[PDB]
């Protein structure tokens, strides 16, 4: 708006910005060119104002649709799939009025300190009977081939049960036990 | 080529007076004496061709090669032979209702002494009152003859009168293809030649400008034998008209031209242009 | 620049300087004194048929020439005679014959008098100059200008059909009615000619060219040529190279100025013709008299940067891609040599920060001076908590023990500002001698209107 | 598939664009009004735009893990095309930025960009080195291969990829070895032969090509006579009066400024197209690198099962 | 199209927006101010 009313106090190379001041100082033959060189670069400024608008509703439109993607996944939902709503792992979103616009509120998980420690692809019994995977978390040992079950965001162990285990096919790349063997491998 | 500045290494689009794709143009040729006396001679000097912007000829093509004698039944070698130009303003008949009297100052332009020497006289002529040399009703085109000055010819077949800057040239005599080209502005006549900045390719410079502030009009080709059994044939220069056109050059390292597309051969030049 | 005091703190662009021209260079290869003499020396042509000359390589003085003519009015476009006497120009076209000043309007442009259109017609491609000049008794005596007292020009040329022939722009007249109107002695408006057979129609009137004081008055055409290449047309009014290299010189060459900087290149171009130019009418070349080619560019500016701190108050300076050798040999108009260039202030430090608000260029920070200077600091990348792949059916994990919520917060600009604009009240302010030009203009409210209605509704 | 999310940073200032140092003009342009100060700042708004969405590009790229060692020896797969070691840059990088007709710290002392230095305007170095780039999508590999974080090897993530596709796992323990020669052959289809036909390269060498061709335009526009007798104002302050050269220098005034709000009106188009490609590559990597995307046509044409990104 | 197509019968403050009727009306001095204009107003609508 301010490039919009500054353009009224342009010359363009003509004796001034006003018309009355044109009108007044000058005669006809010239009149008309003057006022032909202050319409010109009103004419100008009015187009690149209105191509400026144009511009501007594109960008417009796509955030608007980025905005109801945003809402209709991370706000109204918990996104299975991470960066779309802010850094970290999604836990909740807040959606707020804003001027011109819409404010976001993402609130991630962001793990702090971390436990370097070793887990196999799965344990299986003897002759690979039946094996089991882990199901939203890892197996850890406590170094005497004691398997227990631990989650995929927080050290925590827990002994290993049915229900944090889910049966697999059994493979060649799975760790094979003999003793201690969790209660749902017996 | 460009008048006054160099061009190096780049592409243009600049327009001019150039020729166009393909014209051939006419196609002009001289020949041996009579196999002794009578020397033969072709049509021209009865047709006044319009001299419109100006016209360029290819100077001494067909040459170092065998070729065929005009006049003789036998095959023989051709060399270059420089073209005698006529150029006038108004033209008008002769007595004996033949075409080709230049009622005016009229520009002529003669090689001399077995082409070292090209001469441009500004020589107004009348025709000279005799038996058969544009008499009465006793008339044959005019023939410039040399043995193996061609003024001493002119004069024998017009009279000169109020003749102004005899400009005289040196050229060296060889065998080498050339071009030369007439164009007139608001500042005169301007003659182009390929003789200049050396010789190394076919592109003409300007080297002469002789003060004609008449509007030249009409221009013809007056004919040239050379007395000679034995069995001499002379190469073909071709005449090419200028025009109003827009052309896309590119020049090399040197101040030359290379290749030059004419936009307006076909659409495609259209869009290289 | 921008035109306010308070600035936020960033990085700007803060224009460049070009190097000033020190020194000067002037060849002007000499030539010969022009022959103006005979525009007074013989018998005053008359407009019928009227004198032309061309020159060129030449030079005149301007003094001796106007010590002899009395200038009543002049007519020049595309160029001055304040400029014809100090500019150098590439040919000069002179056409000159006597005319009274009674009818110095007839040869004004757009005029429908038979001089116009059956005598000299300007040519207006060109910067020409008409003079009326009015030369007295004295002088015309002293120089033997003299009046043959039958002066006249052509009042019609028509051919066999009954139409008139029209003169083109900058030609002499039509021959045969030239040559008619010249054989005649009396005055005549439509009289038979016999040229060589063609039935032509002309028409002679005369004039006189003088006045009850015996001074002539004379029409003076000075066409003048500016053309690309070298000029050799200079009106009459340091050094040798290889003494300047490298060094922004204005030239005085042919008579071509300037400014820029020499160089020896190798030859290229045509030897004959001075300057080589390239696409863009721009002279890069020039080519000696000795045979030297001296390869010409323009002294080139110093692309310059301002970093500016807030809360510190603190300017430094960046030069763009500027090495601290062109620091030292021009003046700019400790030096840290830096990835982008050179710096005028900043301190080293062997630092690095993850992250910077005032970016220099490639991974290179700026922060502020809380010595007396800024601290150029390098951005580098922190590693990520490498792990290593494991051949056996134990892989390695990392699972964590702590964790802390992140706040993020996007903000999303999903409008625009909805706004209409009255065409009539903004080109104009309601005077309605703009309001007609407006409308003799061509209409554009209409669609301002219809564009800035589309855009609010959608 | 390239996606160009980058637009030149070029700025241009006041005087040595309209005018050429004269005093004439600057005063005419001083009449004129004041319109360069918008340009400045509008050019500089789009460069500190640009800036900050590179840095929030390059802030989404990073991973919270790596392996670095994964992608150089342990794949049985010849996938040494993504392996990284003066530059910090892989096979296919090296590549791109070879095979195309695309620097700072000496860039006044060699003389095209000197060319641009008398016009009036300068590119603007990259916020992020070439280096650091590298370094950047160098650690984006070695977690490609991770998770189902954990480390694991190329040949048993490939086994992960293609399980949950619908092939199962004898079919695929049957026959790994044609796996991975098949993987090879497309790879070394790819690496060799791309130079030539493909549409990937030819967005890449257009993107470029525009990217020149603007700046090509913007000191093209100086030749132009725009109605007056000549380009130059020296050559019109020299020539006309003092009545006369307002005219002509208001009519070079025009077509220069006009040729400044032309290629500021196309750095906002391009901006405004490079923010929306900057989300499409953020979207891709995070659905299709760091993780096996369900849904066909987003990761390219057919069942996706590995994608790799590169600068 | 139609605002493309409109633009030919814009005056552009010249006297008429035919360049065949400022070719017979004007000299050659004022004919090349009047076909600036016409050409100046026809290139910013195509730019545009
Ligand atoms: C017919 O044969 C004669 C042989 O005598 C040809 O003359 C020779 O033409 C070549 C054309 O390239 C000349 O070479 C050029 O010479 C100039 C001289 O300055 C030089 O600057 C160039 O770089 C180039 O070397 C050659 O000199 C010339 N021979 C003589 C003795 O002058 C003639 O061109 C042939 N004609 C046709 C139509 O083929
Ligand atoms: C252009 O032509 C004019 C002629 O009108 C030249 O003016 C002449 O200039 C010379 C030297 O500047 C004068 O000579 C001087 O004469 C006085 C006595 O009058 C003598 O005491 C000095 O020692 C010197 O010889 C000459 O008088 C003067 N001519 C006239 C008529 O005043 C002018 O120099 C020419 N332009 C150029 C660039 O040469
Ligand atoms: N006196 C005389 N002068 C001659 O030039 C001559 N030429 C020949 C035959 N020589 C020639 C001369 C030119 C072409 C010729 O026109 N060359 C090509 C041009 C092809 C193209 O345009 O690219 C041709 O048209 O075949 C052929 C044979 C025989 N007797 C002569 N006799
Ligand atoms: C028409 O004008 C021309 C050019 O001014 C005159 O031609 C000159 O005539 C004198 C006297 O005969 C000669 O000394 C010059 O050499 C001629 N110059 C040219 C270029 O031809 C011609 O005489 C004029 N016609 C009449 C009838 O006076
Ligand atoms: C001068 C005649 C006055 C009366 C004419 C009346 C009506 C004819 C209408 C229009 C033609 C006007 C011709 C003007 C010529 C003056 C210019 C000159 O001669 O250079
Ligand atoms: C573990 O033992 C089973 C028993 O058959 C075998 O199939 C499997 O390959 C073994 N795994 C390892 C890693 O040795
Ligand atoms: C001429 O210009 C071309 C343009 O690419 C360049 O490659 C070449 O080096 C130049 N010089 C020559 C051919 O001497
Ligand atoms: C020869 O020229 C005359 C012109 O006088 C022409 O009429 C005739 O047709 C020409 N003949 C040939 C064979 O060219
Ligand atoms: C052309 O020649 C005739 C022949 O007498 C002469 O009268 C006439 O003046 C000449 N033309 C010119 C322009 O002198
Ligand atoms: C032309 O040649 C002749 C003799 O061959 C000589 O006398 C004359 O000086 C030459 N002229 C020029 C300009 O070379
Ligand atoms: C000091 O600056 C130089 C610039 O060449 C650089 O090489 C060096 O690393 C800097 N010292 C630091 C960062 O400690
Ligand atoms: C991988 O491919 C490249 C190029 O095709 C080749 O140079 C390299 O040796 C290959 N690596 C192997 C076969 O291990």
């Amino acid at each position: 708006l301010s490039k919009l009313a500054s353009e009224l106090s342009n010359t363009f190379g003509a004796i001034s910005a006003s018309i009355g001041d044109i009108l007044k100082r000058l005669d006809t033959l010239e009149q008309e060119v003057q006022i032909d060189r202050l319409i010109n670069g009103r004419l100008t400024s009015l187009n690149a104002f209105v191509s400026q608008q144009l511009v501007r509703s594109e960008a417009a439109a796509r955030s608007s649709q980025l905005v109801k993607d945003k809402v209709n996944e991370c706000v109204k939902s918990q996104s299975s799939r991470n960066g779309f709503c802010g850094q970290g792992t999604h836990i909740v979103s807040f959606a707020v009025n804003a001027p011109n616009g819409f404010y976001f509120v993402h609130v991630g998980y962001h793990p702090t300190d971390y436990v370097n420690q070793t887990s196999a692809y799965g344990l299986c019994d003897s002759s690979n009977t039946k094996c089991i995977a882990a199901k939203n978390g890892y197996f850890i040992k406590n170094g005497s081939d004691d398997w227990m079950f631990t989650g995929s965001s927080y050290y925590q162990p827990e002994p290993i049960t049915n229900f944090n285990s889910r049966s697999v096919e059994p493979e060649v790349t799975f760790q094979n036990l003999t003793n201690n063997l969790p209660p749902p491998l017996s | 080529y460009p008048v006054g500045r160099t061009y190096a290494n780049i592409t243009i689009m600049l327009s001019g007076l150039f020729p166009h794709q393909a014209d051939k143009g006419k196609q002009y040729i001289y020949s041996m004496y009579h196999m002794v006396n009578d020397p033969f001679i072709s049509n021209y000097s009865y047709y006044t061709e319009p001299f419109d912007n100006g016209f360029v000829v290819r100077i001494g093509a067909n040459s170092n090669i065998t070729g065929s004698s005009v006049v003789g039944s036998a095959n023989a070698t051709v060399k270059k032979i420089y073209p005698a130009l006529m150029l006038g303003s108004v033209v008008g008949k002769f007595p004996s209702n033949k075409t080709g009297r230049y009622f005016n100052h009229t520009l002529v332009i003669l090689p001399e002494k077995c082409g070292t020497q090209i001469t441009a006289l500004y020589c107004v002529l009348q025709p000279k009152n005799q038996t058969n040399c544009t008499g009465h009703t006793t008339y044959t085109s005019y023939v410039l003859v040399e043995n193996k000055n061609l003024k001493q010819s002119l004069q024998t077949w017009f009279d000169l009168k109020d003749c102004l800057f005899e400009k005289k040239y040196n050229v060296s005599a060889d065998e080498r293809e050339e071009w030369f080209g007439i164009t007139q502005d608001q500042q005169g006549v301007h003659l182009y030649t390929s003789r200049k900045n050396g010789f190394k390719s076919n592109n003409m410079f300007l080297f002469a400008t002789l003060p004609i502030y008449e509007r030249l009009r009409y221009y013809t080709v007056m004919p040239r034998s050379i007395k000679t059994n034995d069995h001499m044939a002379w190469s073909a220069f071709y005449i090419y008209q200028l025009h109003k056109l827009n052309y896309l050059v590119e020049f090399d390292v040197e101040g030359y031209i290379v290749r030059a597309s004419d936009c307006g051969a076909n659409d495609y030049t259209q869009l290289q242009c | 620049s921008y035109g306010q005091f308070d600035m936020n703190s960033g990085v700007y662009s803060a224009s460049y300087f070009n190097a000033q021209p020190r020194g000067y260079y002037y060849v002007a290869n000499e030539l010969e004194e022009c022959a103006l003499d005979v525009l007074f020396k013989n018998i005053a042509p008359q407009i019928a048929n009227y004198s032309r000359r061309v020159f060129t390589n030449c030079n005149y003085n301007l003094t001796k020439l106007l010590s002899l003519v009395e200038v009543d009015e002049f007519v020049c476009d595309k160029t001055t005679p304040e400029s014809l006497a100090t500019g150098c120009y590439s040919s000069l076209v002179v056409d000159w014959f006597a005319l009274p000043l009674s009818m110095k309007s007839t040869l004004a442009i757009g005029s429908a008098e038979a001089i116009s259109m059956f005598n000299y017609n300007q040519d207006y491609s060109n910067p020409t100059c008409r003079i009326h000049a009015t030369i007295n008794s004295n002088v015309s005596s002293s120089l033997n200008f003299t009046a043959n007292n039958n002066y006249a020009y052509i009042s019609r040329c028509q051919g066999t059909d009954g139409k008139p022939i029209l003169l083109q722009k900058g030609q002499l007249p039509n021959i045969a009615c030239r040559s008619g109107v010249l054989g005649l002695s009396n005055d005549v408006d439509y009289f038979g000619y016999n040229f060589n057979g063609r039935i032509f129609y002309i028409g002679r009137k005369s004039y006189t060219p003088r006045t009850s004081e015996g001074s002539i008055q004379m029409v003076y055409v000075i066409t003048a040529n500016y053309a690309e290449g070298p000029n050799n047309v200079c009106p009459l009014k340091t050094d040798n190279l290889d003494s300047l290299l490298g060094q922004c010189i204005d030239y005085d060459i042919n008579g071509v100025v300037g400014q820029g900087v020499f160089q020896k290149c190798n030859s290229t171009g045509i030897p004959s013709q001075v300057f080589v130019y390239d696409s863009f009418h721009n002279i890069i070349g020039y080519h000696s008299k000795n045979g030297t080619y001296y390869c010409m560019a323009p002294c080139v500016s110093v692309p310059v940067s301002v970093i500016y701190d807030k809360s510190s108050n603190s300017h430094a300076t960046l030069y763009g891609s500027v090495a601290c050798d062109h620091i030292k040999m021009i003046p700019s108009v400790g030096l840290l040599q830096t990835a982008v260039g050179c710096v005028i202030g900043f301190h080293n430090t062997s630092d690095t920060v993850e992250d910077c608000n005032l970016p220099l260029g490639q991974s290179l920070c700026a922060k502020p001076p809380s010595n007396n200077t800024f601290g150029l600091a390098v951005m580098k990348y922190e590693n990520p908590l490498k792990v290593e792949v494991l051949n056996s059916s134990e892989f390695e994990i990392s699972v964590p023990t702590n964790f802390s919520f992140r706040v993020t917060e996007e903000f999303i600009e999903t409008s625009i500002q909805k706004v209409t604009v009255d065409c009539k009240q903004y080109v104009c302010n309601g005077f309605e001698r703009c309001e007609q030009l407006l409308e003799q203009y061509g209409q554009f409210c209409a669609k301002i209107n219809q564009a800035l209605h589309g855009v609010n509704l959608r | 598939e390239f996606i160009e999310t980058s637009i030149q940073k070029v700025t241009v200032d006041c005087k040595q664009y309209v005018c050429n140092g004269f005093e004439r003009c600057e005063q005419l342009l001083e009449q004129y009004g004041q319109f360069c100060a918008k340009i400045n700042q509008a050019l500089h708004g789009v460069n500190l735009r640009q800036d900050d969405a590179t840095k929030s590009l390059f802030e989404s790229i990073r991973v919270p893990q790596s392996a670095p060692l994964m992608a150089s020896l342990s794949g049985d797969y010849n996938l040494s095309l993504f392996e990284t070691p003066g530059n910090y840059r892989s096979a296919l990088e090296d590549l791109l930025f070879d095979k195309v007709t695309l620097g700072y710290m000496k860039g006044y002392d060699e003389c095209l960009i000197c060319a641009q230095y008398v016009a009036g305007y300068k590119v603007l170095p990259p916020l992020y080195d070439s280096n650091m780039e590298a370094m950047y999508t160098a650690s984006l590999t070695g977690s490609i291969a991770g998770a189902l974080a954990a480390s694991l090897p190329f040949a048993q993530s490939i086994y992960y990829r293609m399980n949950g596709i619908g092939i199962t796992q004898n079919v695929l323990m049957e026959n790994q070895k044609l796996i991975a020669n098949k993987f090879n052959q497309a790879l070394g289809a790819m690496q060799t032969g791309f130079t030539t036909t493909n549409q990937a390269f030819q967005k890449v060498q257009d993107a470029v090509n525009a990217n020149a061709q603007a700046l090509s335009k913007l000191a093209s526009e100086l030749s132009n006579t725009f109605g007056a007798i000549s380009a130059s104002i020296g050559d019109i302050l020299k020539r006309l009066d003092t009545l006369e050269q307002e005219v002509q220098i208001d009519r070079l005034i025009n077509g220069r400024l006009t040729s400044l709000n032309a290629f500021v009106s196309q750095q906002l188009v391009r901006s405004e197209a490079a923010a929306r490609s900057s989300q499409l590559v953020k979207d891709k990597v995070n659905e299709c690198v760091k993780s096996q995307s369900s849904r066909n046509g987003f990761c390219g044409q057919g069942t996706h099962i590995v994608s790799f990104a590169v600068n």
